[PDB]
């Protein structure tokens, strides 16, 4: 198919979100980050592995 | 002379049942939870 | 019609 299948409007395939903030006690490591799902793009969270 | 080094207050905080009050957000710190209520610290200096 | 998106050739998994 060649119609209405690809955005061709300059969006990334892989997105790396640095944590908004991070704290690290001597027992656990906690990170918080805000991920923004574009304006029209959609993802399933089978992706988004923690690196 | 207030021997209690200045009377303080305890911020009662409870993340689950109480809805977040106005202009509070749940942060990462185990202590910086949204505050549900407050009261004076029970350090009453009685004079003899 | 959604045939444009389809390529042109020309969930009960729960147990322990």
């Amino acid at each position: 198919p060649t119609h209405d299948v690809t955005t061709e409007r300059s969006q990334r395939l892989q997105l790396r979100f640095v944590p908004v903030d991070r704290e690290d006690t001597q027992y656990s490591y906690k990170t918080r980050f805000q991920l923004a799902v574009g304006d029209n793009r959609v993802l399933d969270m089978a992706s988004t592995y923690f690196d | 002379g207030d021997v209690t080094c200045g009377v303080e207050q305890i911020y009662w905080s409870l993340p689950d049942m109480a809805l977040d009050p106005v202009t509070f957000k749940a942060s990462l710190k185990t202590s910086n939870y949204p505050v549900v209520g407050t009261e004076l610290l029970p350090l009453v200096p009685r004079s003899f | 019609n959604y045939a444009a998106l389809a390529p042109r050739q020309g969930t009960h998994e729960m147990h322990g």
